[PDB]
């Protein structure tokens, strides 16, 4: 049962290391050269990474009868049994053996394996020199045999000694060409693969015992031509796989006898631009096939016949030009087709409708420009279409009639104008929905319309299809957000990247659906945040909860002058002034910026045209949408003010750059509170100011500047009273008595006037 | 070997190799096989051996890795007996 | 067809609104009987009146269709079924069903005239006193069912019909058996006798059953058997035994049959012992279950000669010890389960005999420990169930030979496991704890919700990249650090109710992209503030991260001020703690020296004496932040020390005290908060106006409880407080000694 | 130049529990840095199976490395031994098709 090393202490070298994993062992202790690993009676993996680790001095190890033995480049005796060489190992009945040498190629004969015959999976690699049918003759019930990377040539009669063997495979064997009968004696060869062997060409004589063959794989075998019946010599083959081979053409009808073929693969068949007609005809059955990446120029009218229907039949990257309608005729059904990267301006539609059942189809990367209606009307079964990277600008009104239950579409890098009126022909016939084929599309899982001339957004689609969760839009011609678009009651994800969006119209879309996570991306959209964005500005301003999610950092408002390249973080919503600013009555030297949040219009003038600036048209309440007002006269000398306060609808005054020379409380507005009143000159005061002074409207803040003041008895006590209410005074010292200049508290008035 | 390049797997007990320029810490009192690492070595002339089944510009290359320590062995000056800057797998 | 019969003078009809079906209200002359008819489904009718009077019914024959009447609608005795067929004549439908509820009839052959050819037959609550006559005309019969009934059977009754494919006798409460009752039936391979009271199995009672394949004993109070019962039935395929109070089988009971595929022995508590070599060389045997059987101990020689077993199930059985010679004969086995069994020590040299075993369940056994040699030759495990098995430890090389594992359900553990250090000697290596888990590369699911886990092992986030789900609730993990979290996978974690006292999270949370990690922390005695502020803000006001924390049922424990407080409502501004052991504070007061959110804090409000030095021991603010606060309030200091060299502080407090003057040297200019409230200020502090300075920190002087002398000298104090009233935290409390009123209300004319 | 089976290498911080330094003082001072340990795994597209631009192999697998960290048995009580693993490197390995 258990295995242990006999004398681990016999030599300082050859130290034993036993674990439940494997009785690990190696002769050199600190720097092992030979290595041995046996786990339990099943696999003995060992190696001799250097010649001096001679097995001659190796101690005998009571190896049990394991079923697998592996030898890795260990030194091998000369014309002697492997077991005899490894007398120090006692594996009685091994079932599978492996060998791989980085050096020491050896001629192979029977005497090497005269003790090793009860074996099933023999495999040599990197060191095969010659077979000569000597070794393989003395074997029985072999299961698998393999050679690898040996650069060898064989006599035809070598393998014929053993008639039956389940599998054989040769890779990197470096055979110049198959001998006519190299594997002649094959009876049980279920599958053979020659992947890497630059075979010169193929001859039918090399193919014998073909009945056992079921699979055959070729990878890089640099052949150019084939015999007229080398593959027609058999039918028992089930799977065939040829790739990466430099053959320019094929004989016609090379598989007519091979009617029992299930799967064929022919990919990256370079130098292959054309195929023989009828070659795949009479193929009474076939599971799958792909011919992609071969660059085939043109095809016969119907290459395939006899098969009830195949699954893949893909020809992507074969840059096809003309597609005859006569194919698919033998195939009433087919699951999936791909013809991408093919020079196709338009498929002849009736070829497509020849089949009815269909899964996903791909026609992208083609030069597709026109799309006929009669290509999908009977296409009842259909999945997503991959048609992007095509010169597409128009589509039929309703082309999904066959499959209204389509899930996804990816129209990218096309030029679909898709304007609102582009579809809608009879304007009064359809009102809510244009005649987009979205009405046919009752559902659309994912849509990819980025990089297309998307002139118009269609909210009807939300009603045309009700199963929509991820919308892909970029490089689109939408001028701005559309009203009432969030109304889908599903977790739509949307992208607005590199799209000419200037204004957000979503206040009409302001409606939250329960358990909905709407998503939009805001990238390279030339927003003009000047007007009609304040509600949206605050909505995105710390959006605590919203069904819609945004990508704002990817955006930066630029269209407003001050708000140039201004992302939200830079942006302050309180400075959003509507762009129009045109009451059509404000002075030319002046400007009127209505504030949406304040319900006021910033009455800011310019130019200092004249000191006596007449009162602004305050009664114009901007169509009564802004009753409260604010007068912010900028850069103007001022002497003319509203007498009797004919305009009480203002609480803000500026008096910037004013050259003031007068004062009158009746001239002073009452409801006006926040008055800068810069550049002052008053050295006196009228006591009626306090009678007018009443901050009920707002904080009556005043900032007297550049002011020459004469401090005398009536005004001094008045300033004392006002300092008692100095909460509305910018600075007490702003008085700064023009003759002297001092503090109101310091001065006493009895001495001044007694 | 279903892998890309032939390789050598060894379990040497190294004697002198350091991330810094000083392996003297490990040149004294390592005679009881204190440590052993399954060092993998690529096939000789790895650069001259691009991967089979491929012809990429990137042929087989052998990288490195480290293993520091704090463990107290049976010697005085052993800040870390675990070996550092050790060769690693070979791949294209 | 005639799904809606016509209405006419002789007998009208009314087709109810159903396509291809119809509620046959066709008579409609009185709501006496209501009929429901489909194209072929049923013709059964709500015969309200027990006397149907089919003659007084439209008698609408439509020929032999599979629809029938079974409910409540009967006929008088001694009458051919054709008389019952009066409403609808059929031509020997192969489907006949009837369920007699009101009574039970002899079901005579004379009674059965009109339906002879049949395939599906049903009888219910009757069949009493029936001769070997009705079976004569029922040729090509395949199915027969008996509902709840009661009648002893005459032997060889159904000899005429050997063609019956299926038989149903359940609920009959079959009393006894006779070797020869069924010998006239050979095509009978389906048979069930549940809800019966067969006392003993008569020797060869099942003889004369040439092709019997299915046998169902489900509710069968049986205690006695015989090998002769199953001797002749070598063609039997699968057998079921359930609810039989036998104690043991006779020897040689089952070796007679050969193509025995499946055996079920469920729920025989009386069954305590088994004969040796019960399953003697039956390669056909694939699935055998003995669950919930009070079997005492398993005899060694039971399954020799049979290797085709795929499922071996023992269930909740009283078995105690296992001889090693139970996997010997079965190189191939898929599932093994030994659940809720008094087994306490699995023999080590057991599992080597199989390689392809995939699962194992030893739930609630008494497995004191496990040997390493158990898992030598097993490369197919995906599950493992050792829930509450009295384990104590894990051998280090336990999973050496089991790499194919995917999931472990160690689960509830009525036991202990020292999960602290497998190897921690002076020779130990800090690379990774040498736990047996390092081998389990593809491991994904692991549960220990009950074990005495000392702490977490590193290798789980290192040597197990497939980890997906893990629980450690009700375990003994003291603390947690970020270095124990680098799992790089969407892993949910349950550590609630563990003794987590503190956690340490770096502020710079580094996560793999899209690493959704969810951890459950509730009912854990969590100390707060200390090294937790980064964690606190990580969880409190958590905006968005790949880390999620089920912390609803968690509460602060250690801070007495924040006792049992919810964390979410708590904030770092409330958090402070002291574990540097420095003697900086004078100890004459509360004398804080803690780090209140990256800010040294001192609170000497603990009854500070008058003129007590403000900072007798100022903090060097080493390895910390110079932001310092002093709290000396509620303390009677009618005069503060008002003398202190510049010290790195930003906050001062002095209430329930008083002041007479101030020194510029005493006041550093890096001050933000100065209380000077609730303290009398009678005199005019003239020097303060000189020391009034634009300090660096945000000055917030709450000068209050002041009763100055409103007069001309230093009257500019009003200008000082009014020029920057925002700095002045309060002006109303300034209420001069002569006239107590807010100074703002007093003008210069009042002053002078 | 890019290689087959791009893989992500990581410096995992060593055990920073430090025997629960919060056992007696709860003020952290573990702000320093140590060399850590370098581990590389191939989670490119969560181990994107086609490992190379060259393709020809749609499967690459991470590989551990076991190290016999002890044979000294310096405890003077038993031949203490131990094997430690870690996913040292990842590499591409071709498969064998059914055909
Ligand atoms: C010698 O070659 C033969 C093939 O000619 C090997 O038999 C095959 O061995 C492999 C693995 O050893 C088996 O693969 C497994 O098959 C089961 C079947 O269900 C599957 O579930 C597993 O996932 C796995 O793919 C394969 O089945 C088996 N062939 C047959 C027909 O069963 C044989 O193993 C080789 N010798 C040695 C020593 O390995
Ligand atoms: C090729 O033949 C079979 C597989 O196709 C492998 O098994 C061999 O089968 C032949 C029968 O054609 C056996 O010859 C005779 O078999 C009977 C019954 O086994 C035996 O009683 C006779 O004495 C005689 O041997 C042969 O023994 C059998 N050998 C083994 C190892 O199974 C055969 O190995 C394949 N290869 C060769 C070189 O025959
Ligand atoms: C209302 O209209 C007045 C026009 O009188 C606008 O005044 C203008 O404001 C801009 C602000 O960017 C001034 O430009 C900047 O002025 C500052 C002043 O120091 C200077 O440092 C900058 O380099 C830049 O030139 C502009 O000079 C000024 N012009 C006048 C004639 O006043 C005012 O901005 C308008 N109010 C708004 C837009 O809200
Ligand atoms: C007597 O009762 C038996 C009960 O098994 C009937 O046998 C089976 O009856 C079903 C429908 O009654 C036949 O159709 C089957 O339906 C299932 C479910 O849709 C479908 O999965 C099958 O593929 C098949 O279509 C079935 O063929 C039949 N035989 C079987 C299951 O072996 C029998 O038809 C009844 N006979 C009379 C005269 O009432
Ligand atoms: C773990 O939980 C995370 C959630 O944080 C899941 O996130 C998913 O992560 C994958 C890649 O790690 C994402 O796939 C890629 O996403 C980007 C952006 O979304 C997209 O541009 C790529 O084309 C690709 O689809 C996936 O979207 C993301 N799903 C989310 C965020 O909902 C992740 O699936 C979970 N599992 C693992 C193994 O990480
Ligand atoms: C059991 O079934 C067999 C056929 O499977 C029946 O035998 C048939 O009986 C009819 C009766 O007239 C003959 O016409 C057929 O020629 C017979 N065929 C065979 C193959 O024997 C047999 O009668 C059935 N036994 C019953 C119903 O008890
Ligand atoms: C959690 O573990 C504890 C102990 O580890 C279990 O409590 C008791 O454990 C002893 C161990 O000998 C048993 O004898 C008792 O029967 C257990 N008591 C109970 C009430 O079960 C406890 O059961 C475990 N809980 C879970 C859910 O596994
Ligand atoms: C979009 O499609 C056009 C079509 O030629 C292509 O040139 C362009 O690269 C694609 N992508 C973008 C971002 O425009
Ligand atoms: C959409 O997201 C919300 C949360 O924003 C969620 O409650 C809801 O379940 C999601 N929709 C669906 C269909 O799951
Ligand atoms: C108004 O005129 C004064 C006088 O020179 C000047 O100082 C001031 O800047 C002017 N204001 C503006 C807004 O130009």
């Amino acid at each position: 049962k258990r295995f242990t090393c006999p004398e681990e202490s016999e030599a300082s070298n050859c130290s034993c290391e036993e674990f439940p994993s494997k009785t690990h062992f190696y002769c050199p202790d600190f720097n092992p050269t030979l290595y041995v690993d046996v786990e339990d009676r099943m696999r003995v993996d060992f190696k001799c990474y250097d010649e001096p680790h001679d097995f001659k001095s190796l101690p005998n190890l009571a190896i049990g009868s394991v079923k697998l033995l592996t030898v890795v480049d260990c030194v091998l005796d000369d014309d002697r049994p492997i077991l005899e060489s490894f007398k120090f190992l006692e594996v009685a009945d091994v079932r599978s053996f492996v060998y791989n040498n980085h050096e020491n190629g050896i001629r192979y004969n029977a005497k090497y394996f005269e003790g090793m015959e009860q074996l099933e999976n023999l495999t040599l690699a990197r060191g095969v020199v010659s077979i000569d049918r000597d070794t393989f003759s003395g074997f029985l019930n072999l299961k698998r045999l393999t050679i690898e990377h040996n650069k060898l040539n064989l006599q035809p009669g070598t393998f014929e000694a053993l008639s039956n063997l389940t599998y054989l495979g040769l890779v990197y064997n470096g055979l110049n060409e198959i001998q006519p009968g190299l594997f002649d004696g094959l009876e049980s060869l279920e599958a053979l693969s020659l992947s890497y062997n630059d075979i010169k060409s193929l001859s039918a004589g090399s193919f014998n015992g073909l009945s056992s063959l079921r699979m055959l794989n070729l990878r890089v075998n640099k052949i150019e031509s084939f015999d007229a019946n080398t593959f027609a010599s058999l039918k028992e083959l089930s799977r065939l796989e040829i790739t990466l081979n430099p053959f320019v053409s094929l004989p016609r009808g090379l598989f007519s006898e091979n009617k029992k073929l299930k799967t064929l693969i022919l990919t990256n068949n370079r130098k292959l631009v054309t195929l023989p007609e009828e070659l795949l005809a009479n193929l009474k059955e076939l599971t799958v096939v792909n011919l992609s990446h071969n660059g085939v120029g043109n095809l016969p009218e119907s290459l395939l016949s006899g098969s009830s229907g195949i699954i893949e039949l893909n020809l992507g990257y074969n840059r096809l030009n003309s597609l005859p309608e006569e194919l698919l005729s033998d195939q009433p059904q087919l699951q999936v087709l791909n013809l991408d990267h093919n020079q196709l301006e338009s498929i002849p539609d009736y070829f497509l409708e020849r089949n009815v059942e269909l899964q996903t189809l791909y026609l992208s990367h083609n030069r597709l420009r026109s799309l006929s209606e009669k290509a999908f009307t009977k296409l009842k079964n259909l999945k997503e279409l991959h048609l992007e990277n095509n010169q597409l600008q128009t589509i039929p009104q309703f082309l999904f009639s066959g499959t209204p239950k389509l899930e996804e579409i990816y129209m990218q890098n096309n030029q679909l104008a898709l304007h609102a009126n582009s579809f809608i022909n009879e304007e009064l016939s359809i009102a809510d929905n244009d005649n987009t084929p979205f009405q046919v599309l009752q559902k659309l899982r994912i849509l990819h319309l980025r990089n297309n001339s998307i002139s118009t957004i269609f909210q009807d689609w939300y009603i045309n299809n009700l199963e929509m969760q991820s919308l892909d839009l970029s490089f689109n011609k939408l001028p701005g957000l559309s009203y009432t678009q969030l109304q889908f009651q599903s977790n739509i994800t949307l992208n607005l990247s590199n799209n000419e969006i200037s204004q957000v119209l979503l206040i009409d879309d302001l409606d939250l659906q329960p358990y909905q996570r709407i998503n939009v991306d805001l990238n390279h959209n030339p927003l003009n945040c000047n007007c009609n964005a304040l509600k949206f500005i605050q909505l995105i301003q710390s959006k605590a909860e919203h069904g819609l999610q945004f990508n704002v950092d990817q955006l930066r408002c630029s269209e407003p002058p001050n708000l140039l390249d201004a992302t939200m973080d830079q942006l302050q919503t309180k400075d959003l002034l509507c762009d129009f600013e045109s009451a059509d009555d404000c002075p030319k030297d002046c400007q009127c910026a209505m504030r949406l949040l304040d319900h006021t219009v910033i009455v800011n003038c310019s130019g200092r045209g004249l000191t006596e600036f007449p009162d602004l048209p305050i009664p114009s309440q901007l169509h009564e949408d802004f009753n409260a007002l604010e007068v912010h006269v900028e850069n103007n000398r001022l002497t003319k003010l509203p007498n009797l306060t004919k305009h009480n609808e203002i609480t803000q005054l500026y008096a910037r750059n004013n050259s003031i020379q007068n004062l009158l409380p009746h001239n002073i507005p009452s409801k006006l509170r926040i008055i800068d009143l810069s550049q002052n000159l008053l050295k006196m005061i009228d006591d009626s100011t306090l009678a007018q002074i009443n901050r009920s409207s707002h904080l009556e803040t005043i900032r007297l500047s550049q002011n020459q003041w004469l401090c005398d008895c009536p005004a001094s006590s008045f300033l004392i009273f006002v300092q008692q209410n100095s909460r509305l005074i910018s600075d007490m010292s702003a008085i700064r008595c023009h003759p002297s200049g001092k503090s109101l508290d310091s001065i006493t008035v009895n001495e001044l006037c007694f | 070997a279903p892998f890309l390049c032939e390789s050598e797997q060894l379990l040497i007990h190294p004697k002198e190799e350091l991330s810094r320029n000083n392996s003297m810490v490990w040149i004294v009192n390592t005679k009881d096989y204190k440590q052993g690492v399954r060092i993998e070595k690529c096939l000789k002339r790895q650069l001259g051996k691009p991967c089979n089944f491929c012809d990429a510009d990137t042929e087989c290359k052998q990288l490195f890795h480290y293993r520091t320590l704090v463990a107290v062995d049976k010697v005085t000056k052993k800040p870390y007996k675990e070996q550092v800057l050790l060769p690693s797998c070979c791949k294209c």
